[PDB]
């Protein structure tokens, strides 16, 4: 796998590289997706680049004259890269109106960085009543026009349909991949397993998958592996510094699944059957369950939790839990409540893209693995 | 007269609640810019949280149900209000302004998303149905024609639930009625709350704006509002030929100020600008609850609550405090950066600068929070206006 392996690597480590590398073969454009739900097989269907945008480990400078110190970690990040030029190979970027902070981001840009196109889009709460799919068809169709003014040409109908085909079976792969790595955990690092899935936010997403299935053969011929020691659920906006995954790997602990926002969030739910393209995106996130900026008063998240740890005999859950995020903040006392409740260990742990010092995380991590021992 | 008059009709909304409770009647909580002429339609009784929180904050009792919620494990990163509530959910109430608990709850987000997070925990914990009208941000500078179908058919939902909830059938004359009341009372409030704008010096304080504000909140579609704002308009206009106001101090200067007031400190806030003949006389706030619609005109009501100011782009948020000052016949601005409100906090930077380069006026600003008194501190309050006043004061020795 170790072919495989450098070659995720290269374009995670230099994804500018990797932008213009799909420029100068294709003679086609890319187009930036913010955090959380974009609609890519439309970006896709156009013979487009559809590139994915996570923030980065970086000091504040320029973005100070835009916010205040109590903005989200992430989109601190996202704002100053934007304002330093960092985004200037794309011909636009998708911001969606998912919470209250996204929502001050696009409209900050529009006068701040004038050179890259802003498209809107802004999900409905009542995702399940009919009148919300059709409301969100027409925000589609806004998508779609502003794309075509960007390429110079028409996306055809039968393309999207052909991006989606495309699309639920790179989801399919990811799901198999999740289930080898919990088969080889001694094998498979926690830096491993998230180089494997970031990596598809880079590259069109049939080569992504033509790799994994490799990989996925590679690993099947190998037997499957007794864990050394103790394994672990993560859930929150992200993870993937390498400083809090290389303590993991210290302490000998082992990830055997997740709820992350930048991982199996993105490919848990399959897009539907139907005769309409855009209908058929639309009725995906009828069908989103589990997440915290998804809509719902019965917060289904707990016990899709609990049902997962049972299946994998997971020793504990840690709270990857992103600073000055609200949506997660409002989360945690009633998930966290549901899983301890069923008889399963919980940290918190929070994550900075700006941090300086990491002795805390240290100390705590150390306890609990300590402590799910002696269990 | 007409300050002890609206007093009075808060009190008597808190007492018809706990007695409609003590029977078998059910009462709900509401977001403070939700289309309550859909539940006035019914006769409910309904109430509101984000008052409720200001009120018991006011009387310094707000920081005790804010570590309450602390301690659940709810960060202080949240909204002040959002704290202060759930902290009254779980002691069972609190004694300085005390209130039932809800049988159903009623969530509008133009004034924020933070609202949507909040109400989905209440409505989990103490099973009770909620009541959702997602009206989404408007980027572009109209209302666009999927926004008005979205609203409309909500609006739909919203009147089934409320049938089963409460028992009753939707009646089409009854809906008319609450629509007229509706709309002479946000006129009212415009009007009367404009006033100071051209009038020199103002009839009232500044500050006073927000003790009205409460009453337009919670009871806007009753006839007994209509009576009390008429009375209160008499009072103020005879001011105007008097030379009478609230306002203690010799009106020397005339502001803006952008934001809600810090509850736990408003007594020091009022001393202190009288203290340097400071006075608000250019707002924003008489534009938030007007509504203006057609009567019986379901399009116009759905654009009216979609176009609140909290909900339209950065363009239009500009064009609002401009106005107001320039219509007040302001000398300068005065920034409150509240760290509750993200929403604000978060284009106040980009906001201030335009206003600024339009109007040529002075402006500064200060740290704090409406109902956590961590937040503020006086030596910086201090500070800062002082600092204004005297850039203002160099100005007219010029002129
Ligand atoms: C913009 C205002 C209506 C917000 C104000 O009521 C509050 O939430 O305190
Ligand atoms: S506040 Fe939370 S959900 Fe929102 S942009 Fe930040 S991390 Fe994402
Ligand atoms: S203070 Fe701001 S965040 Fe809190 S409820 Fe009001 S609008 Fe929302
Ligand atoms: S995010």
């Amino acid at each position: 796998m170790e072919a495989i392996l450098s070659k995720m690597k290269e374009v995670v480590e230099n994804p500018n590289a990797a932008v213009k590398k799909y420029k100068s073969e294709t003679g086609k454009k890319a187009i930036g997706c913010f955090p959380v739900y974009c609609p890519e097989e439309i970006i896709h269907a156009a013979g487009m680049l559809p590139v994915g945008i996570w923030g980065g480990q970086t000091e504040l400078d320029l973005a100070k004259q835009y916010f205040p110190a109590f903005a989200c970690s992430i989109m601190q990040s996202c704002l100053e890269y934007g304002l330093k030029g960092a985004y200037d190979e794309l011909s636009g970027v998708i911001i969606p109106g998912m919470c209250d902070t996204l929502i001050c981001l696009g409209q900050n840009w529009k006068s701040a960085v004038p050179h890259i196109k802003y498209i809107s889009l802004v999900h409905p709460q009542n995702r399940k009543l009919e009148a919300g799919v059709k409301y969100l068809i027409s925000e589609y169709k806004g998508v779609k026009r502003e794309l075509e003014e960007i390429c110079g040409y028409e996306i055809e109908e039968a393309k999207i349909h052909e991006s989606i085909e495309v699309y639920n079976e790179h989801r399919k792969t990811m799901r198999d991949f999740v289930e080898v790595a919990y088969k080889h955990s001694n094998t498979i690092k926690p830096s491993i397993r998230s180089l494997v899935i970031k990596s598809g936010f880079f590259m069109r997403k049939e080569e992504h998958t033509e790799l994994v299935k490799d990989l996925i053969a590679k690993l099947n011929a190998m037997p499957e592996e007794v864990c050394s020691g103790k394994k672990v659920l993560l859930t929150g906006i992200l993870a993937d510094s390498k400083d809090i995954l290389d303590i993991l790997e210290d302490n000998n602990i082992s990830v055997v699944a997740d709820d992350l926002a930048q991982e199996t969030r993105q490919f848990r739910t399959d897009v539907p059957a139907g005769d309409d393209a855009l209908e058929r995106l639309a009725r995906q996130w009828s069908n989103i369950e589990g997440c915290s900026l998804a809509y719902d008063p019965k917060k289904k998240r707990g016990s899709l939790i609990v049902d997962e740890v049972k299946k994998k005999d997971i020793d504990g859950v840690i709270f990857c839990m992103m600073k000055f995020c609200d949506p997660e903040e409002y989360d945690y006392p009633l998930v966290r409540k549901d899983i301890e409740d069923s008889g399963i260990p919980t940290l918190y742990v929070e994550i900075d893209q700006q941090t300086q010092n990491n002795e805390q995380a240290r100390t705590r991590i150390q306890t609990f693995a300590e402590m799910m021992s002696l269990a | 007269e007409a300050r002890v008059v609206i007093n009075d009709l808060l009190a008597e909304q808190y007492a018809n609640a706990f007695k409609a409770k003590e029977e078998g009647r059910p009462v709900g909580w509401s977001t403070s810019v939700f289309p309550q002429e859909l539940a006035e339609v019914f006769d409910l009784n309904v109430l509101y949280p984000e008052n409720q929180a200001a009120g018991v904050a006011a009387k310094k009792g707000s920081l005790e149900l804010c570590e309450i919620a602390e301690s659940k494990g709810y960060s202080i990163d949240l909204c002040a209000y959002a704290r202060t509530n759930f902290g009254l959910l779980e002691n069972g109430g609190c004694e300085a302004l005390d209130m039932p608990a809800p049988d159903f709850l009623l969530c509008c987000n133009n004034i924020c998303n933070q609202v949507i997070k909040w109400y989905e925990n209440i409505s989990r914990e103490l099973d009770i149905p909620l009541i959702m009208i997602d009206t989404t941000f408007n980027n572009e500078d109209e209302v666009t024609q999927s926004r008005i179908d979205y609203i409309k058919a909500q609006f739909e939902e919203a009147i089934k639930q409320l049938e089963i909830i409460s028992g009753k059938k939707f009646d089409p004359k009854k809906f008319e009625e609450v629509m007229k009341i509706s709309a002479e009372n946000g006129r009212l409030w415009k009007y009367s709350m404009s006033l100071p704008a051209d009038s020199s010096p103002s009839p009232m304080n500044g500050f006073d704006l927000f003790t009205y504000m409460a009453v337009i909140v919670c009871a806007r579609g009753k006839k007994e509002t209509t009576e009390a704002f008429k009375l209160l308009i008499e009072e103020l206009e005879d001011n105007m030929k008097t030379g009478k106001s609230s306002f203690r101090g010799e009106e020397k200067y005339r502001i803006m100020m952008e934001g809600i007031p810090c509850w736990p400190y408003i007594g020091y806030k009022m001393k202190t600008l009288a203290k340097f003949g400071v006075n608000m006389t250019g707002s924003v706030y008489p534009h938030a609850w007007a509504l203006q619609y057609e009567v019986n005109d379901l399009d116009g009501m759905a654009v009216a609550y979609s176009t609140m100011f909290n909900n339209v782009n950065l363009d239009r948020m500009t064009k609002y405090r401009v106005d107001s000052l320039v219509e007040g016949k302001c000398d300068g601005a005065f920034y409150h950066m509240n760290r509750s409100c993200k929403l604000m906090s978060l284009i106040q930077y980009e906001m201030q600068r335009r206003a600024a380069e339009e109007t040529g006026l002075p402006y500064a600003g200060f740290d704090g929070d409406q109902a956590d008194p961590r937040a503020f501190t006086n030596a910086q309050f201090e500070t800062r206006i002082q600092g204004l006043v005297e850039v203002m004061e160099e100005r007219k020795k010029l002129n």
